[PDB]
């Protein structure tokens, strides 16, 4: 059981303790506001068939 | 000294997020109108706790803080509290109407309306930063806001800010206190969308902190301040190494070479020891043997699992008060022999331990016990892929029946990405099998 | 009004169970899918455990040990033999084993204790099994090195016991099974009632390929064995009958010469798993049924030969022993408005 | 998600649409004047959802009268809380709609609907976020069913994007105005389908049988049935007008209760119930409130819920009671009938608590279902319907309005296919 990397401080200590080793697109800001667009598009569609069935 | 924003986003983030800076505030000895009497350069410095506090001439420690919430009820208490001189007026930003409990009117609809205005009052804080680390996000999966503008957050502060590093912290739904049936699939779609954008993120199941609050704390029906304050103490302990003198995880990019040697495997299980009611008269003071064992008590954990079942790839302790390394040595060599803790063949089986010898600092007047040690385990077990599969379930059950998918259509998603959100899950899963069996 | 539901319908245990629970008119039965159970009667493959002990106001109770399985499968069996500090290579109750997979793998150590029973002039005789579906049975093992470098899972390569105990008359061979149920507390439960599985052919000892003399499993003794049902019916032994044998035949007890040996494996191999399958301290709650099958040896010697996790019953035991799961694994955690079992508890101190 | 506009439409509309603003303004300290003499806080900290605050701290309801007739309005101002409303709030044909749903929604409606419009505009103007609007009709005469749907109907076209809620009154043969109740019932049942998130079906067969069989009254007026309506309104509105741990709008409610967006009828229920005036002084146990409020008997809407599967319910406990007790009890109704819960829509009963209890109580409960079992109102209604239907009969009072057999025959149709749907989910 080995004890390593032993840093101490005043505020406290840090270290490491091994007991085995190893047993061996990110989008655009263009592509996000087509994204956004594409789905107020859709959901003005949806506002003109609701408009257009009341006009009826 | 580099620094770290902290956004917190809905109800869940921003309520977390007081319960948080008023800890913060406690362990610093910063006072609620921002005066830190300790700090003897004023107006300025390059310390530990400025990580977390810029500095005005007048003396005040204001936190690198944003709070996002799209209807006004929550921050309005934050902007009227205990801490209303604490915060600049410009970090609190409030919409009129909410998210209604759906990912698509918070990410599509609502969201598109307030973006911008948000990551220019970002802009605003890592201008006044000499070395931006990152961002540290609060959220829930469950709300309309904490799951939907989140993930729409997320997917711009990669495009703005690529080399910075992003952790959340995310409350995952439990239907003893969760408000709304749809959570399933506003947990579901803002891990999906959100998944590629998040170095590290740490889930805190309400499920866990309630049953926590009820069986420790002798609390009937634990409210969100009950398991805010909890919550709080568990982010201190993961944070404090951000904010103090030390040399484990000292900078965000630590966390991910530390606890995330896979970056899509990237949620380590929490689990902290002792927690003690203050009502409790007699209370006999816990060893470094008896909360490290306490670690490994699935009653313990942010999130029930089974880690005796799974595979660990990182496990850190994070200790809080009278520690020394040799108890913790002698601790770690008893808990082998009694425990099943297997890790995966290509990881050494090993621990990384941080020691801060300043006890926790409970909230005067909290459910919480000053206690002379106290410990959060982060470990990166296989184990935690139970909650995707009881999360992914629910949802499969409602999606059969395309029950509630109506309101997500309406607000201009298209059903392929419910599909698409689940394919990715089901991906997840399988990494995590393919990984810990 | 306790609920269960039932998830393995193949269950010839857990049918009879759900049966004597329906008929106390306190436990109604829900749908397969419904989460509102107290009790999972569950399926036998990816039991999602996960999903145990997450409904509020509901304690949950299964009839399965997760890990349990690495009891219950040859492969792991052995491994867990021979890398458990507490059961030692040196074990003296289990068959010196080898697990050999088709082209880690043993072989390269398999041959090493092999080539030493040529040199020693010992009856090297070995089986090999995986996890009559495919067994055999050879002396050197050109053909069994071989023999499954060819069909699909792992396989153990285990001693084959040469010189067993031989039932009179017939000179035959038997396995004995008995019936252990851990309950959510982790009390190990035998049940009073075991069973002898006998072969109803002579034991031969130079032709081995005769899978019949040699294979004592229920279904072989059926289709092959044409002496079945002769002696006993039908090729099973019950306890009072084995005890008068060994007493008018040997001149000792079951009690001595076999059952303190069985009560030693089974708390012994039990009390290995228990820190990894345990529910003491978990949302859920487990019990299970085991069938442990031993083999006796001429000097009364017992060995293990496997744990089974999804055992079945014999036909006149079924009500007795499944009212017994009811009242020790169920009625303990969900109760109503001569114990069958002997508790297996030893506290010596050293 | 602050301002509700209420609207109330015909007789029935404006009877209990005015007992609603007599029982709420009660329960907020507000007098007859809209003087606020009260006590707690609670009271006055959502106040603005059904309240305009106006000129010497006064409070007037955000409530509008709509009728073709004036009898029953000039029946409002000269009532008890007749002077709380604002005056040009009042508007008012002179014709009458004859129990006819063609005069409410295409002749003498048509005359009215836009100086309606007018006010519920000059209101939505007013509003710092406009949640909705919610309807206060019957769906059996002609004015509150006929002119109230074609309000509806306006109101999406110029405010498509807020929440459309009502309390309708379904008729019944033992409450019973006229034979032509079906046809105006189903015609507006087709309107509801289309144009409302959120319907509550007070069923007038339901209110007639608890003031019968369970209240011993022998001879129930409409004041004995708007006396259960009035409670229930209270009941279901609760997380709308008071603080507590759920702080609900209506669109929160929709989202949550309507899983397809035709099937957003509910079966509301109340307990205990209660016959005005005497009022019994044993105050009710935690379990009898939960075992009560999900009794058939306490249902407004005359449907066995034994009979259907619960989709979603909602539940609101009134009164100072043990938060545990109430988790106990509502978690032991699931768990002790998990079968009559949709099994494919986990954890669908939701459970909010107010500690103001309703005047004359120490505790209730009011229950809101969306169950499949409601299609049972509508296969009622379609058979009273196709009974004259399949004579044409009465229809000349129609088709004397413009109407043609073709709607008729439409509205019978999407009525039938809404109880297919019921049907479809009750199988699942
Ligand atoms: N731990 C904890 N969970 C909370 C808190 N507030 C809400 N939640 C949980 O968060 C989920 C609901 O999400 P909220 O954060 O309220 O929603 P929101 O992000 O404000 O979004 P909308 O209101 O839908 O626009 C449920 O699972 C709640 O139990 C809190 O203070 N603490
Ligand atoms: N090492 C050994 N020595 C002697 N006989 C053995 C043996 N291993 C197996 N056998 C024979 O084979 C039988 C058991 O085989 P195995 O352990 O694979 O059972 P099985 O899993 O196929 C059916 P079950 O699950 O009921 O035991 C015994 O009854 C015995 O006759
Ligand atoms: N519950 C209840 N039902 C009513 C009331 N008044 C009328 N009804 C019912 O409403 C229907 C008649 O509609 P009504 O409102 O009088 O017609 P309108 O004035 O043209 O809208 C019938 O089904 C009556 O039984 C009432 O005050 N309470
Ligand atoms: C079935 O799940 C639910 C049912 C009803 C609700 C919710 C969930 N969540 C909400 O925010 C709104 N909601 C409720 N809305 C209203 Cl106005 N009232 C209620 C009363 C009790 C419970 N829930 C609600
Ligand atoms: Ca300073
Ligand atoms: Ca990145
Ligand atoms: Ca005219
Ligand atoms: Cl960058
Ligand atoms: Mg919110
Ligand atoms: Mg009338």
């Amino acid at each position: 059981m080995e004890v390593i990397e032993l840093n101490k401080c005043t505020s406290g200590q840090s270290f490491e303790v091994i007991l085995k080793p190893p047993s061996f697109r990110d989008p655009s800001l263009e592509e996000i506001q087509k994204k956004l667009e594409a789905a107020e598009e859709r959901r003005k569609y949806q506002e003109a068939e609701l408009l257009k069935h009341l006009a009826e | 000294m580099r620094e770290c924003i902290s956004i917190h986003v809905g109800q869940a983030g921003v309520q977390i997020g007081n319960a948080c800076w008023e800890l913060y505030c406690l362990e610093h000895g910063i006072q609620p109108d921002g005066q830190m009497p300790s700090d003897k350069t004023i107006g300025g410095g390059d310390d530990s706790f400025n990580t977390f506090f810029s500095e005005t001439g007048a003396g005040k420690h204001v936190p690198r803080a944003v709070f996002v919430d799209l209807e006004p009820t929550v921050i309005d208490e934050v902007r009227t509290g205990t801490y209303r001189q604490l915060f600049h007026p410009e970090q609190l930003i409030t919409g009129k109407e909410d998210a209604a409990n759906n990912y698509a009117r918070g990410h599509y609809t609502i969201g598109k309306e307030i973006i911008d205005l948000v990551l220019d009052r970002i802009r605003k804080l890592a201008d006044q930063c000499t070395g931006l680390q990152g961002f540290l996000v609060f959220h829930s999966f469950g709300g309309g806001t904490g799951s939907g503008f989140t993930s729409l957050l997320m997917e711009r502060l990669s495009v703005d800010y690529g080399k910075k590093s992003k952790l959340e912290f995310s409350i995952y739904p439990a239907p003893q206190v969760s408000t709304a049936v749809v959570e399933p699939y506003n947990s579901i779609l803002t891990t999906h969308t959100t998944l590629e954008h998040s170095d590290c993120a740490f889930m805190v199941d309400n499920e866990a902190i309630y049953d926590i609050c009820r069986r420790n704390l002798d609390i009937e029906r634990p409210t969100y301040t009950n398991l805010n304050r909890l919550i709080s103490q568990i982010v201190s302990s993961i944070t404090a190494s951000l904010r103090f003198d030390g040399a484990l995880n000292v900078d965000l990019t630590e966390f991910q070479t530390n606890l995330v040697p896979y970056p899509r495997i990237h949620f380590p299980l929490a689990t902290y020891a002792p927690v003690i009611s203050a009502e409790k008269a007699y209370h006999e003071q816990l060893s470094v043997a008896e909360i490290t064992n306490a670690c490994f008590e699935p009653a313990n954990q942010m999130v029930k699992c089974d880690p005796r079942h799974g595979k660990y790839m990182a496990c850190c302790l994070l200790y809080r008060g009278d520690v020394v390394p040799k108890d913790v040595n002698a601790a770690i060599a008893t808990i082998k022999t009694k425990r099943s803790i297997q890790f995966v063949d290509w990881c050494p089986t090993g621990f990384k331990v941080g020691i801060n010898y300043q006890p926790p600092t409970v909230v005067p007047g909290g459910d919480l016990a000053k206690v002379q040690r106290a410990v959060c385990m982060l470990s990166n077990t296989t184990a935690i892929a139970e909650a995707w599969a009881r999360l992914d379930h629910k949802f499969d059950l409602m999606y059969a029946k395309r029950a509630f998918v109506h309101w997500y259509v309406g607000e201009g998603m298209e059903e392929g990405e419910f599909s698409e959100a689940r394919e990715d899950m089901a991906a997840l899963e399988k990494d995590y099998e393919e990984v810990g069996v | 009004m306790y609920t269960f539901v039932v998830r393995d319908e193949n269950s010839s245990v857990y049918a009879e169970v759900s049966r004597l629970l329906l008929a106390t008119g306190q436990w109604k039965r829900l749908r397969k899918d419904n989460p509102r159970f107290n009790l999972m009667l569950g399926e036998r493959n990816r039991l999602p455990f996960g999903r145990l002990g997450h409904e509020p106001g509901l304690v949950q109770l299964v009839n399965y040990y997760r890990g349990a399985d690495k009891l219950c499968r040859k492969a792991s069996l052995v491994k867990l033999i021979k890398t458990s500090p507490e059961l030692s290579e040196s074990c003296t109750w289990f068959p010196e084993s080898y697990v050999i997979y088709p082209t880690t793998d043993e072989r390269e150590v398999f041959l090493a204790a092999y080539n030493r029973r040529r040199e020693g002039r010992e009856g090297n005789v070995w089986i090999a099994k995986s996890s009559g579906e495919g067994i055999l049975i050879s002396s050197e093992a050109s053909e069994l090195l071989d023999f499954i470098d060819e069909q699909g899972q792992v396989h153990v390569i285990q001693k084959y016991l040469e010189k067993p105990l031989l039932l009179e008359p017939g000179h035959r061979k038997f396995d004995i099974r008995s019936w252990v149920l851990v309950d959510h507390l982790y009390n190990i439960y035998l049940y009073r009632e075991g069973v002898l599985r006998t072969s109803s052919e002579p034991y031969n000892s130079a032709n081995f390929q005769d899978k019949t003399c040699h294979l004592t499993n229920h279904c072989i003794q059926k289709e092959y064995s044409k002496n079945y049902g002769r002696y006993e019916e039908g090729n099973e032994m019950f306890f009072e009958e084995f005890n008068q044998y060994l007493m008018d035949a040997l001149n000792t007890t079951l009690e001595n010469s076999i059952l303190l040996q069985i009560k030693h494996i089974i708390r012994s191999c039990l009390m290995c798993i228990e820190p990894a399958i345990s529910t003491k301290h978990l949302h859920y709650q487990s019990f299970q049924l085991f069938g442990f099958d031993f083999m006796v040896d001429e000097e009364l010697k017992v060995w293990l030969i496997e744990v089974n996790g999804a055992p079945a019953c014999a036909q006149k035991l079924y009500a007795e022993l499944c009212q017994g799961i009811v009242d020790v694994a169920i009625s303990s955690v969900f109760p109503l408005a001569t114990s069958i079992f002997i508790k297996l508890h030893h506290h010596h101190h050293h | 998600m602050r301002e509700i506009v209420h609207i109330q439409a015909g007789q029935c509309g404006n009877q209990i649409g005015a007992k609603f603003w007599e029982v709420i303004s009660d329960e907020h300290g507000i007098d007859p004047t809209g003087s606020y003499h009260g006590d707690s806080d609670l009271q006055l900290e959502r106040i603005n959802v059904y309240y305009n605050e106006a000129t010497g701290n006064k409070y007037v309801p955000r409530a509008i009268l709509v009728d073709l007739e004036p009898g029953t309005m000039d029946s409002v101002r000269s009532g008890p809380f007749g002077q709380i409303f604002r005056p040009d709030n009042f508007v008012f044909g002179q014709s009458g709609a004859g129990n006819n749903w063609a005069k409410g929604h295409y002749t003498e409606g048509a005359e009215l609907v836009d100086s309606v419009l007018d006010v519920v505009r000059k209101e939505s103007e007013s509003c710092d976020c406009l949640q909705g609007f919610q309807l206060t009709h019957s769906l059996g005469g002609g004015t509150g069913s006929g002119m109230g749907t074609l309000l509806i109907s306006k109101i999406r076209e110029e405010y498509p994007d807020r929440i459309m809620n009502t309390f309708s009154v379904m008729p019944s043969p033992k409450v019973s105005d006229t034979v032509v109740e079906p046809y105006n019932a189903t015609l507006s049942v087709h309107q509801l389908v289309e144009n409302t998130d959120e319907t509550y079906c007070i069923d007038n067969e339901a209110l007639y049988d608890i003031c019968f069989r369970t209240l011993k009254l022998t001879t129930p007026t409409y004041g004995d049935l708007n006396h259960l309506v009035s409670a229930t309104m209270s009941g279901v509105t609760t997380c709308l007008r008071f603080p507590g741990q759920l702080n609900a709008d209506l669109r929160k409610l929709a989202v949550n209760m309507v899983p397809f967006p035709r099937l957003h009828f509910f079966m509301p229920g109340f307990a205990p119930l209660t016959s005005r005036g005497s009022q019994q002084y044993r105050a009710l146990t935690v379990p009898e409130l939960t075992q009560q409020m999900f009794d058939s008997k306490n249902m407004m809407a005359a449907c066995d819920p034994r009979h259907g599967r619960y989709l979603t319910v909602a539940a609101i406990f009134r009164g100072r009671m043990s938060m545990k007790e109430v988790d106990e009890q509502m978690l032991n109704v699931q768990n002790k009938n998990s079968s009559y819960f949709v099994e494919w829509i986990p954890n669908n009963v939701k459970t909010a608590v107010c500690d103001i209890p309703p005047r004359g109580l120490k505790m209730s409960a009011t229950f809101i279902g969306n169950s499949t079992a409601i299609q049972e109102l509508f296969k009622r209604i379609s058979e009273q319907f196709t009974a004259m239907f399949r004579r044409k009969a009465f229809l000349h009072w129609y088709t004397g309005e413009g109407m043609d057999e073709m709607e008729f025959t439409e509205a019978e149709s999407n009525m039938n296919d809404l109880v297919s749907e019921y049907q479809q989910y009750q199988d699942a």
